[PDB]
């Protein structure tokens, strides 16, 4: 009588795992990303084609 | 004698040191040494000759 579990019914495309109990990849909203890229990774316009 | 001069800045960072890079294409009449100087007081060039 339990019906479908949270893995199947949860909004935002949530994946449900156990040991420990957790909600993975919740299909819902947006996610801000901040990347502090080091100086060495960049190439100057003059040094670029 | 220099003619057909063009200038491109592939990399620039405004700082106390030489953070700017400039590539100058030219057409010289003969081989020899030329003096390099900035005609704008807000910009200074590392190379003198």
């Amino acid at each position: 009588e339990r019906g479908a579990s949270l893995q199947h019914t949860a909004p935002f495309g949530c994946q449900i795992a156990t040991n420990p109990v957790r909600a993975v990849n919740c299909a819902v909203g947006n996610m801000p990303i901040s990347i502090d890229i080091p100086e060495a990774a960049f190439t100057r316009v003059v040094d670029a084609p | 004698s220099l003619t057909d001069m063009s200038c491109e800045v592939p990399a620039c960072t405004h700082s106390s040191d030489f953070g700017g890079v400039a590539i100058i294409k030219y057409a010289a009449s003969k081989k020899g040494k030329c003096a390099v100087h900035s005609m704008t007081n807000a910009v200074t060039i590392r190379e003198a000759e």
